[PDB]
Parts: C-alpha cells; structure tokens; sequence
C-alpha cells in the first residue's frame, strides 16, 4: 500500500496473509473456512495466517491454517486477466474472536464515489521497493468505469474495476494482491493490477466481487 | 537460446519468487514475478532455467 498508514492493530480482523515461507499475498475471510483472495496468487501449497498485524513477530495471537483446496475461477484468462478470484478452504476452521473473523460479501455492485478501505502488507514506495512488517491501509474512492477505461484503454473487462486517485500517490501494490477493499461493511474488491503503483493516471484495478457471489456460494456447497 | 529476453514483472500484484535469465550478467537470477503476463523467461527452479539456457 502506497500513501496509507498503518492499521490499528487487529480492527481489520478480516484480512489474512497468504505465506508460503514468506508473506507473498493476501486475502479476506467470508466464513470460518473460507477466504478470498486472486487467481494470480495461485501456489499449490499456501498457509493461511490470520490475526496478523506485523508478519514478522510472532505475538502470540494469529493462527496459522494450511489451505485444505486452492480453487481458481475456472473462466480465469492469463491473458486478459478477467475473472482474478480465487477461494481457499482452510484444512481446519479459523476460531472466530475479536482479532478473526469474516467480512460479509456485497449485495449491489459499488457506487462510483463511494469510499473505501484498502489494506495490506505491500510495498509503500512508487519508485524503489519498502515492505512494510505492520499491515497497511488506505482510504480511497471508487472511480467511474470510464475514469477507469480511459487509464487502460482496451484493458478493463466486465470483472475489473478501478479504485483509487487519479493523481497518483496512493494505491495498493506488489503483495497487496489477493486483499481486500471493503465499502460498507462489505467486500467488494480484490487486489488485482496495474502499471505501476501509485502512478498518476494508473490507479489501481481490482475484481468485483459482486459478479461472483453466486460462484462463491456454488463452491463452497459443493466442497463441503 | 535466453540472451534475447528481458526479466518481466508484469502488472500484477502478487510476489510469485522465480527464476529468471538475466542477460547482461551471463546466469540465472531470483526474480519477483507479480503473477501474470509474463514472458517465456520464468522458471520455478534454478536447475530448470539453466537447462533451458546452458
Ligand atoms: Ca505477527
């Protein structure tokens, strides 16, 4: 994250690092068994840690849960990049507490305007490479889609949208992908891409997570 | 058969740690691939890039 600050320990008890030795991306608990993150975060092995704030000290309360499935969206193009979602099943359930527990998925799509909160442990610089050990958040606005299409002219499918500062200076970036932004009360995007972090004119670009509600729900019945 | 390919990031936010052909300094390097759209210098081990490049 570029431009935020860091969170208050534990008050975004929905955000968990995806570690597979190291912290390589993030992600959102929906239930006790369930989280979402982005395709391209894909591993065939990834532990899930939950209740982190800094991901280099042990504090005493996270819990550590191997990843029982790793299901990417079956429509997920490596070429385009629409549909940048994927679901997790925990190889055992997460204990629900003041530190962990879920963010509801969304009921509408999001309004153009509408302020949000972005968060994770990516890098803090536009130029350079400062990874942060506390978990980072950021306010910002979701942009038009035609703010958003006219940064990346061509680029934008159905599943994308964009959220961020058309000046530049503040947006998610590398190991942010897989988190969340929430509006609401509500999940509503997932890290995805862009040129650049924090770049003018290149704001961040995220998956809708409304478009899968109906998917999300599917999976988890049928792995249960 | 990797001197005519640069070390690509992509546009994607992830941190996918790979192996690459660095060109300029002759061997395979450690790269942090964000995940997508990469080009054909990518290998998940250091062994598989030096085979592919010799
Ligand atoms: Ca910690």
């Amino acid at each position: 994250i570029v431009g935020g600050y860091t969170c208050e320990e534990n008050s975004l008890p929905y955000q968990v690092s995806l570690n597979s030795g190291s912290h390589f991306c993030g992600g959102s608990l929906i239930s006790e068994q369930w989280v979402v993150s982005a395709a391209h975060c894909y591993k065939t092995r990834i532990q899930v840690r939950l209740g982190e704030h800094n991901i280099k000290v042990l504090e005493g309360n996270e819990q550590f849960i191997n990843a029982a499935k790793i299901i990417r969206h079956p429509k997920y193009n490596r070429d385009t990049l629409d549909n940048d979602i994927m679901l997790i099943k925990l190889s055992s359930p997460a204990v629900i507490n003041a530190r962990v527990s879920t963010i509801s998925l969304p009921t509408a799509p999001p309004a153009a305007g509408t302020e949000c909160l972005i968060s994770g442990w990516g890098n803090t610089l536009s130029f350079g490479a400062d990874y942060p050990d506390e978990l980072k958040c950021l306010d910002a606005p979701v942009l038009t889609q035609a703010e958003c299409k006219a940064s990346y002219p061509g680029k934008i499918t159905n599943s994308m949208f964009c959220v961020g500062f058309l000046e530049g200076g503040k947006d998610s970036c590398q190991r942010d992908a897989g988190g969340p932004v929430v509006c609401n009360g509500q999940l509503q995007g997932v890290v995805s891409w862009g040129h650049g972090c924090a770049w003018k004119n290149r704001p961040g670009v995220y998956t809708k997570v409304y478009n899968y509600v109906d998917w999300i729900k599917d999976t988890i019945a049928a792995n249960s | 058969a990797c001197a005519n390919l640069p070390i690509v990031r992509g546009p994607c936010r992830a941190f996918i740690q790979l192996w690459a052909f660095d060109a300029v300094k002759g061997k395979c390097v450690l790269f942090p691939y964000g995940g997508c759209q990469g080009n054909g210098n990518k290998f998940y081990s250091e062994k598989e890039c030096r085979e592919y490049c010799g």
